[PDB]
């Protein structure tokens, strides 16, 4: 943690902001990809939600509600 | 009203006349008309897909089946 922010203190919030702010982006942006890639970038969306659909399941939270 | 047209060819004739009443019947109900060959079934999936993420809940995992649900058609 010291050693990554020397490296570079550009940082990104955690607790699963950043999974899902990604997943937005990457949804978007499938649409632009007219090929058979455009199923699995819209997977790659579905799949960077499960880190923080994880986090909430793991407290004893609704996952998908909380997601 | 009434319509005065082999067997068979008279038959279909009259399903014609049905499927046209039913058609017409259609565009009388609801002055409009839509592309075919699975065209409405896209903008359906594509539209939807977008009002998910704006929603809250389980919608959006509710509601984003139903519009991939609408790819099968085409």
């Amino acid at each position: 943690v010291i050693r990554n922010l020397i490296r570079d203190n550009r940082v990104v919030y955690g607790g699963g902001a950043a999974e899902i702010s990604c997943a937005l982006a990457v949804s978007q942006e499938a649409d632009k990809c007219p090929t058979l890639e455009q199923y699995a970038m819209r997977a790659f969306a579905d799949a960077l939600e499960v880190i923080p659909m994880a986090l909430s399941e793991n407290s004893g939270m609704n996952p998908i509600q909380t997601m | 009203v009434t319509i005065v047209v082999n067997k068979l060819v008279i038959e279909e004739a009259e399903r014609s006349i049905h499927d046209a009443l039913c058609v017409i019947r259609c565009l009388v109900k609801k002055r409009a008309l839509i592309a075919g060959g699975g065209a409405p079934e896209i903008e359906l999936a594509l539209r939807l897909t977008e009002y998910s993420r704006t929603l809250s809940g389980m919608e959006s995992y509710c509601v984003r089946a139903f519009a991939d649900a609408m790819e099968v058609i085409p």
